[PDB]
């Protein structure tokens, strides 16, 4: 199976800084020019939400203060301007293949 | 719009079974997998398995294999899941989601959960 | 290369929805405008709008940009057939492969042949494939619903059209014809089509087809082609210049009682005398195949490109 690391666990952000969440898998999960890596945000209480669809792309309605980069192995979800709204847990996923995996979550406190 | 309907909240004793459902509307049921993921109080998501509503092929997390069975109905758009043999282990709320297979590759629509609690 | 009946659209909001139409000519117009495309994108990629704005149905794109069939506007592709109800292009799913070859960056809708069926891709609002054709990616261009006719890719050169069936023991004797003219072919896309002690990855496969209503289609290199005119009644469309086509008890009217307007052929095989006017859409004519000795009038003909395995021995 493909596991998927987040880094750091846990991260403190001010309002209208910039955070930066980490995700790296033990496999490359491009495939012929598209990099098959998910990320969703998740608020207590509700189901994930998905922000970033292989690697750079932006789901409809998703803001642009949310970008995501990398290929390969290693992977960037950003947030800037960080607001109030983003405090949540963001997961990363592959979707390379079978089994679909998680990676294991970063909490985005605000200060 | 699409949306994903799951049913209630669950209390069921240990060693029974408990069985959730997962109402689909606003697209064509059989176009799309559909994924199952549990997730435990604070913990991470994890992958239970999929169905392919047009003609019933699943595949399962092999940590799932044997726990959980899951079928649809094609007539009323409802995706279902078996948990047999339930623990305390097995208490988490648990999520059906849409797969976009050519589109974005990724689960795009979820259930609101449904919370199971295992207790006597 | 002209429409048959319509030409483009020039749609005005993404979000007006399409009638169904029961008259056979209005049916055709919807074909020439892509109406059908787009109603296959809203119905299964969560898709907003139209494509073929201006354009129509003669600016879209082919794979083997050299077509011979689009050439003549009265040829029906899959799609077409679809909106006339002859098959149906289903929604491609995971098993289903895409070949390589075709140039997919920015297209909005695709569609292939299979070996046995016809298979589609489409993107939702707001997005176009990926180079690989595997993914709808972000493209702002098209935000706003209303797509040229170069965003629709039609893979093969195919042309379809009314069957007349055949028992399945003549069947079962065309694809014996075929396994023997293909002795080196495993499988096409993923089905078996001969048994085989080893084989290679799937490999792009350009080959000639022919579509006969069973559960597969029947593959042919040597075979004879020919061309039949009938003049039957869906071989006319019916129009009302300047006011697109006539309805449906109009085009009835036209065809059945004589009493309506004509080209030489339409009044030559129906009788003529404000009134509607039919005449011939413009076809070779219905495709005949000869193959393994025998004729055989199918649902669908062309050349295209599947994926296959080839035997390692």
């Amino acid at each position: 199976d493909i596991v998927l690391t987040q880094s750091p666990a846990s991260l403190a952000v001010s309002l209208g800084q910039r955070a930066t969440i980490s995700c790296k898998a033990s496999q490359s999960v491009d495939y012929a020019g598209d990099s098959y890596m998910n990320w969703y945000q998740q608020k207590p209480g509700q189901p994930p939400k998905l922000l970033i669809y292989a690697a750079s792309n932006l789901e409809s309605a998703i803001p642009a203060r949310f970008s995501g980069s990398g290929s390969g192995t290693d992977f960037t979800l950003n947030i800037h301007p960080v607001q109030e709204e983003d405090a949540a847990t963001y997961y990363c996923q592959q979707s390379y293949e079978d089994p679909r995996t998680f990676g294991g979550g970063t909490k985005l406190e605000i200060k | 719009e699409v949306q994903l309907q799951q049913s209630g909240p669950e209390l069921v004793k240990p060693g029974a079974s408990v069985k959730v459902s997962c109402k689909a509307s606003g697209y064509s049921f059989s176009d799309d997998n559909m994924y199952w993921v549990k997730q435990s109080h604070g913990k991470s998501l994890e992958w239970i398995g999929y169905i392919d509503p047009d003609n019933g092929g699943t595949s399962y997390n092999q940590k799932f294999k044997g726990k959980a069975t899951l079928t649809v109905d094609k007539s009323s758009s409802t995706a279902f899941m078996h948990l047999n043999s339930l623990t305390s282990e097995d208490s988490a709320v648990y999520y059906c989601a849409r797969e976009d297979y050519y589109g974005s590759r990724a689960m795009d629509y979820w259930g609101q959960g449904t919370s199971v609690t295992v207790s006597s | 290369t002209g429409p048959i009946i319509c030409a483009g659209p020039i749609h005005s909001n993404k979000s007006a929805d399409i009638p169904h139409l029961l008259g056979y000519s209005e049916k055709i117009c919807q074909i020439d405008r892509l109406i059908h495309v787009s109603s296959w994108l809203r119905n299964h990629s969560q898709f907003q709008g139209y494509v073929g704005q201006r354009g129509g149905r003669s600016q879209v794109s082919y794979y083997p940009a050299e077509n011979s069939y689009s050439r003549w506007s009265g040829l029906l592709s899959p799609c077409d057939a679809d909106w006339l109800g002859m098959l149906v292009v289903k929604k491609a799913k995971g098993s289903d492969m895409i070949v390589p070859g075709p140039s997919y960056k920015g297209k909005v809708f695709f569609e292939r042949p299979t070996f046995d069926g016809y298979v589609g891709w489409g993107c939702g609002s707001g997005k176009s494939r990926t180079e690989s054709g595997e993914l709808c990616s972000s493209d702002s261009r098209t935000s706003s619903g209303l797509l040229p006719s170069d965003r629709v890719l039609w893979i093969g050169d195919v042309a379809c059209q009314p069957m007349t069936p055949i028992p399945e023991e003549t069947f079962l004797e065309l694809k014996s014809f075929s396994q023997s003219e293909f002795p080196d072919i495993c499988k096409i896309d993923g089905i078996v089509f001969n048994q085989c002690e080893g084989e290679s990855l799937p490999q792009p496969f350009d080959v000639a087809w022919m579509d006969v209503g069973h559960s597969h289609k029947i593959i042919m290199r040597e075979h004879k082609t020919k061309w039949v005119q009938e003049s039957s009644s869906k071989d006319f469309v019916c129009y009302k210049e300047g006011t697109g086509p006539c309805s449906e008890s109009e085009e009835k009217t036209c065809k059945t009682s004589g009493s309506c307007r004509g080209d030489m052929q339409f009044c030559k095989v129906a009788g003529c005398e404000a009134k509607c006017r039919c005449s011939l859409v413009h076809k070779p004519g219905e495709v005949v195949v000869s193959y393994g000795g025998m004729r055989v009038r199918p649902k669908c003909y062309g050349f295209s490109r599947m994926m296959a395995t080839l035997e390692v021995s």
